[PDB]
């Protein structure tokens, strides 16, 4: 079943056009409630009501006053504007404790596949708990066509910690 | 009537990259082009102050094109023109008709030979109604140079007497019909310049059309049934043959 | 048994079996117990889809139902009534025999119009030939069907050449035709199914009864070398036979009443292969080129017979049922008197009791018989006699009441 | 997937070829149809007297005036479909029978008429070319036949009137 | 305007009747969204159903042309009004992904 | 349409009726081979038959003339399109043979 598909597809808009706050009309919310933004996540950015729900719950009064800011009709996102919800410590946050992680470099996914096809075998060293060195001597990305699968390849080589690509 | 349908069938005529030319002879040079869009706005004071509106008439647009033809033109940046494809069997549905014997079957065969041979030119024709270039088509002979071919299309065009589509910048108008054709050659520059108005030939449909425009294959299928006039068979003589001998018995 | 042409005839699926199936398919294609089916959106989505296909359907079920000279009845039992050369005979002008009386003999073209007893118009097509004297021209109706009139001089002078006197005529009618109504086609061409085959037993009934004027026929074989036998026949209804004759070997035999003797002749003479048995001479003439292209005119003599015709007696009793609901015997006699009677064909008890019925009959019948000579019943068929047509008049036709 | 089937598949735009769903209820549309296609396309093929059997063949009958009941008995044609009495034909043999008399309705007193369809040519074609008609002295009509045909049946033909015949006939054996 | 809504791959709802109809304001998004899936000389019952696509991304140099008849299709459409569009990548790989918003005739009750 | 077709040195075929017939787009091909040899003053019945001749190869200069003459008569021709045509040789002694090439009405069924 070869489908018109690929040669043509028509789907709904996703992210939120992944803006940043560069105009004049880049407006902030603070909140107090350290239910989805806590330290050091202290902002989120958005361009209209039901993102902001579907972070916040149309319960949640921060849902409730960016319904009634995107409610103006000349509203800010009309402008190169953005909304952004911030947050300030308003009574005794508590971090859970987090886990290492490791963010490697922004990797644009039409140069790291083709160069790690090429790479027959596979070389790591990687430490997890500062436990005995972990060499990985084996990972035939050959196969391999998005960042996923070798994702997944990493998943399994590097013992004791799990590998995402994001 | 409705303000909806200006946006609507404004846009109806978008102007492909090829930039067909007075219908795909654009080897000549563009002077001026103009369009003429009228309108009939009766007079007097209208009626009512209430609801008495729906009162500009529409008009016929007209395209003039004033350019210039010579031995030698040289196109600066235009896609080629390609021959549009024989869509004709694309619902075409058999499979239902009769089982007929062979030489049965071939009989028609040969029937289809025989006046494909007299229906082809019009079928085609009608294929490429809008444009009439690609019918006529490249001169194609090396004596007749290029005023030749300019001077011998637009006589083409004009004895067809069928409506051609033209461009002018932003808009390929789909059926216009040559009203004037003014070559004039000075005694100071060999080439031809040339004046051409055409005017659109709008027609909308008066009557209930499911279908748009359907292909070859279906669109005597989906006609509604067609009216001809009255006429006395008894009192022709062009074709009163006698009776076949084998009905005067039976 | 869903639209099977089988042995069995055309088995189109019922209504309900086309709704099952659409439903099953559209189940097992979207949702095994979830889409709705009846007096609901997508189910009544369902019926009008399978009214289309039911449309179709039942539309072959009457397409062979019509594939059935017992009950055609339309425009399809005449497409299978060409499938031999016969058609229905056409609705004929009556004609009028008159004696006209002008004072002078010039021309007489179409037009005229006469007695008005009946808003009619009688015209004609030919001149007049002779003085004031009673001469005759012939008149057709302007209503095509079994028109009539009776001697009057109530004559409308539409466009008289003169107007010279009236033109009371001498009482005699040619009826003319009315269009034959599919009925009598049906039992006419199931009996004349052999019509093409020119000249064999079942040719000359089928060529004859195509005739203007026939009313009854009956053709007779006698295929043998022996004579005083019978062998073809138009009807085999006497192919059971064992009842005598006078014929001739090698001989046929047309039974024949109403048909001009003219046309009668020419059948015959076109369709006959062998010996004539008749007594009525029937004639035709034929015009031929000798190879040297002269002209002669052959007369073809042929013998036919005219029906002796008789009457019938009919012992029947019957037992009304009611209390006190008593028979009607005028309806039970101008009910089996209406019984027409092909020529010379056995009468038996046992298609009678279908005709000594009625609509809406209270009265059942126990012991019925035919005889012949008024006396002496026999208690199956009775032999009409190979040229004689019978009927069942209302003097005859006997009713026995029995009180309950 | 048949002609009709495909051909008719084309009536969906693209953007509903291809969705499984769509795709299966236009084909439910189009096969339900394409039984009545087919019902049409078979009718000739399973109408004429030789692809019938059963209740088409009385009708057969009944439109060429010839009922299976010949109120005579003959052998059984033994090399289930349909059984009847004894004093009636099993089908191959009135199927056979309806030939004849087709033939019959269409006859004429001509051996090779050149105008009209002669006797000898459907008397022929009747028996699908097992018979063979030759006249006589005092107008009899020898008819040859093949051994393929027991003398029961041409003697009960002859004995019913159903082969082609004038005004005289016989046989040969 | 109602219309048979479409699940996630695009397949036909049967069943549901009057139900697995879309309203409004989203039955103009399922139409608009699907009208421009439709190839021009596919439908014998329309052939200049919607935009000619065998004959636009098989020959160079008619993105200008694609992008116009987009917004032909678009704005001849039951129940919108206006558009936005245009090409947000280009050609990331040969494919090109453009970005296209209208305004339906709904959103303009103020 | 039909025509008698002709052997190789190009007398008439009789016998074979319906069968000596060239059925199509060879009917056009040899209906333009022998249009072109078609003296113009010749046939009492038709004196403009096709182009002059004792009138163009005896007068010089008439090149330009010959070869438009010879595309009004393939063109005028019932079953053709088009015309390609031009010079190929350059009187070899003195005769030029010209090269004809015509787009019959056949072949465009795609």
């Amino acid at each position: 079943m070869a489908s018109i598909s690929e040669v043509i597809r028509v789907s709904l808009q996703q992210e939120g056009r992944a803006i940043a706050p560069d105009n004049m009309n880049a407006v902030g919310i603070i909140t107090g409630n350290q239910g989805v933004l806590s330290t050091a996540d202290r902002y989120r950015i958005y361009r209209t009501a039901a993102a902001v729900a579907s972070d916040f719950g149309a319960s949640s009064q921060e849902s409730a006053f960016a319904n009634t800011f995107f409610d103006t009709t000349p509203n800010p996102i009309s402008a190169g504007g953005v909304l952004v919800i911030g947050y300030w410590r308003s009574a005794s946050e508590t971090v859970a404790a987090t886990s290492a992680t490791l963010v490697s470099e922004q990797t644009s996914e039409s140069v790291l596949i083709p160069l790690l096809n090429a790479i027959n075998d596979g070389s790591f060293t990687i430490t997890v708990d500062g436990g005995t060195e972990q060499e990985v001597t084996a990972l035939d990305f050959t196969g391999v066509s998005e960042l996923s699968e070798v994702a997944t390849i990493l998943n399994s080589a590097i013992t004791g910690a799990t590998v995402s690509e994001d | 009537m409705s303000l909806v349908n200006g946006m609507v069938e404004s846009l109806n005529n978008t102007k492909s990259e090829t930039e067909i030319g007075i219908g795909g002879y654009r080897l000549f040079a563009r002077v001026r082009e103009t369009v003429n869009y009228r309108n009939i706005v009766p007079t007097d004071t209208l009626e009512d102050g209430s609801s008495s509106t729906d009162d500009i008439i529409n008009e016929p647009i007209t395209v003039s094109i004033e350019g210039v033809v010579s031995n030698l033109f040289v196109e600066e940046r235009q896609y080629p023109q390609l021959v549009s494809r024989d869509f004709s069997a694309v619902g075409e549905i058999t499979a239902l008709l009769p089982a007929k014997s062979q030489q049965q079957i071939q009989r028609i065969s040969q029937i289809d030979s025989q006046i494909r041979d007299a229906v082809l030119a019009a079928e085609r024709a009608e294929r490429l109604a809008g444009k009439p270039y690609e019918f006529f088509g490249n001169s194609g002979n090396s004596a007749k140079t290029e005023q030749e071919k300019f001077i011998d299309f637009m006589e083409a065009l004009y004895f067809s007497r069928r409506p051609t589509e033209v461009s002018v910048n932003f808009r390929d108008y789909k059926n216009m019909a040559l009203v004037s054709f003014i070559p004039v050659r000075d005694n100071n520059t060999k080439d031809t310049r040339f004046t051409a108005d055409f005017q659109q030939i709008n027609y909308s449909t008066l009557v209930y059309t499911p279908v748009s425009s359907p292909s070859k294959s279906v669109s005597g299928k989906v006609s509604d049934a067609s009216n001809k006039g009255g006429q006395n068979p008894e009192s022709n003589e062009t074709g009163e043959r006698s009776l076949l001998s084998s009905l005067v018995g039976g | 048994m869903s639209l099977t042409f089988n042995e069995n005839g055309v088995q189109t699926n019922t209504f309900s079996e086309l709704r099952a199936l659409l439903e099953a398919g559209y189940r097992e294609i979207y949702g095994t117990d979830i889409v709705t089916d009846q007096e609901s959106p997508d189910g009544q989505r369902i019926n009008l889809e399978t009214l289309l296909r039911f449309d179709i359907e039942s539309a072959f079920s009457w397409l062979y139902s019509n594939l059935d000279p017992d009950l055609n009845t339309g425009d399809m039992q005449q497409i299978i009534g060409k499938l031999s050369g016969l058609v229905l005979l056409p609705a004929s002008r009556s004609q009028w025999d008159v004696t006209i009386n002008m004072s002078r003999a010039k021309t007489l073209p179409a037009g005229y119009t006469i007695t008005d007893e009946n808003n009619q118009n009688w015209f004609l097509d030919s001149d007049v030939d002779v003085l004031i004297g009673d001469n005759e021209v012939t008149f057709l109706s302007s209503l095509w069907g079994s028109i009539s009139g009776i001697s009057g001089s109530s004559f409308t002078q539409a466009t008289p050449e003169i107007g010279v006197v009236s033109i009371s005529a001498s009482a005699d009618a040619i009826q003319g035709r009315e269009e034959e109504t599919p009925e009598q086609f049906r039992l006419r061409r199931q009996r004349s199914t052999e019509n093409p085959a020119q000249s064999t037993i079942g040719s000359i009934y089928a060529k004859l009864a195509q005739i203007n004027g026939v009313t009854d026929l009956q053709v007779y074989d006698n295929s043998s070398d022996t004579p005083d036998q019978i062998t073809g026949s138009s009807n085999p209804d006497i192919l059971n036979g064992s009842e005598p004759v006078t014929i001739g070997a090698h001989t046929m035999w047309v039974v024949i009443e109403g048909g001009s003797l003219d046309d009668i002749g020419e059948v015959v003479a076109k369709h006959r292969l062998g010996n004539t048995k008749g007594s009525v001479q029937v004639s035709y003439i034929d015009t031929l080129t000798k190879p040297n292209g002269d002209d002669f005119q052959i007369v073809n003599l042929h013998n036919i017979d005219r029906p002796v015709l008789g009457d019938l007696y009919v012992r029947l009793t019957a037992t009304q049922k009611v209390s006190g609901s008593p028979i009607d015997t005028d309806a039970i006699k101008n009910k089996l008197s209406l019984v027409d009677f092909e020529i010379g064909q056995y009468v038996d008890a046992d298609a009678l009791y279908q005709q000594s019925l009625i609509t809406n009959s209270n009265y059942n019948v126990t012991d019925l018989e035919v005889s012949l000579n008024g006396i002496d019943w026999t208690d199956g068929r009775v032999f009409s006699g190979y040229d004689g047509k019978l009927s069942i008049s209302t003097s005859n036709v006997t009713i026995t009441t029995v009180p309950v | 997937m048949s002609d009709f089937l495909n051909q008719y598949l084309l009536y969906l735009i693209k953007q509903y070829y291809e969705k499984p769903k769509a795709n299966a209820e236009a084909q439910l549309l189009i096969s339900t149809w394409e039984t009545y296609a087919d019902f049409i396309a078979n009718f000739g093929n399973n109408f004429d007297i030789d692809n019938a059997e059963g209740e088409v063949l009385d009708l057969i009958g009944r439109i060429l005036d010839l009922s299976r009941q010949v109120n005579d008995v003959i052998p059984a044609s033994f090399f289930t479909s349909k059984v009847y009495t004894d004093y009636q034909l099993t089908d191959t043999q009135y199927r056979k029978f309806l030939k004849v008399k087709a033939a019959k309705n269409i006859c004429s007193p001509y051996l090779a008429s050149d105008e009209k369809i002669s006797l000898q040519q459907v008397v022929f074609d009747a028996f699908d070319g097992r018979a063979y008609v030759v006249d006589g002295k005092d107008q009899t009509l020898r008819l040859y036949v093949s051994p393929s045909i027991d003398d029961d049946e041409l003697r009960l033909l002859i004995n019913l009137d159903i082969l082609p015949r004038p005004i005289t006939f016989r046989y040969i054996i | 305007m109602r219309v048979r809504t479409l699940d996630d791959n695009g397949d036909w709802t049967f069943g549901r009747g009057k139900a697995d109809y879309i309203t409004s304001k989203k039955a103009i998004a399922q139409t608009v969204s699907t009208r421009i899936k439709s190839w021009a000389n596919d439908n014998p019952l329309a052939m200049n159903a919607n935009i000619d696509w065998k004959d636009l991304l098989g020959r160079k140099g008619t993105e200008d042309t694609i992008l116009r008849e987009i917004e032909r299709v678009v704005v001849q459409t039951d129940g919108v009004i206006r558009v936005t569009e245009l090409e947000v990548i280009k050609t990331e790989k040969r494919v090109q992904s453009i970005l296209l918003s209208y305004d339906t005739i709904y959103d303009d009750s103020e």
